[PDB]
């Protein structure tokens, strides 16, 4: 309900937006 | 966001701003008569 982790970051190089990916299997490749 | 700034730094303290993914249209900007002076150094103007 809060955020984490991803607290002080000093600069940060990229950012991309997309459309949302997420009784139904989802399988992903990296 | 980078040419129209309501408060420019002082020269002892320069800003260094990342300009990354994106299409740069530099005839705008050279078309634009409301520059002074507009000095390149090694490659001219017009094929960049
Ligand atoms: C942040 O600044 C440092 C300079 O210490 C630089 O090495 C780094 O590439 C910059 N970008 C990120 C995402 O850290």
């Amino acid at each position: 309900s809060e955020f984490r982790v991803y607290s002080s970051a000093n600069n940060c190089t990229f950012e991309y937006v997309s459309q949302p990916f997420l009784k139904n299997l989802r399988e992903f490749v990296f | 966001e980078v040419f129209n700034a309501t408060r420019f730094a002082s020269v002892y303290a320069w800003n260094r701003k990342r300009i990354s993914n994106c299409v740069a249209d530099y005839s705008v900007l050279y078309n634009s008569a409301s520059f002074s002076t507009f000095k390149c150094y090694g490659v001219s103007p017009t094929k960049l």
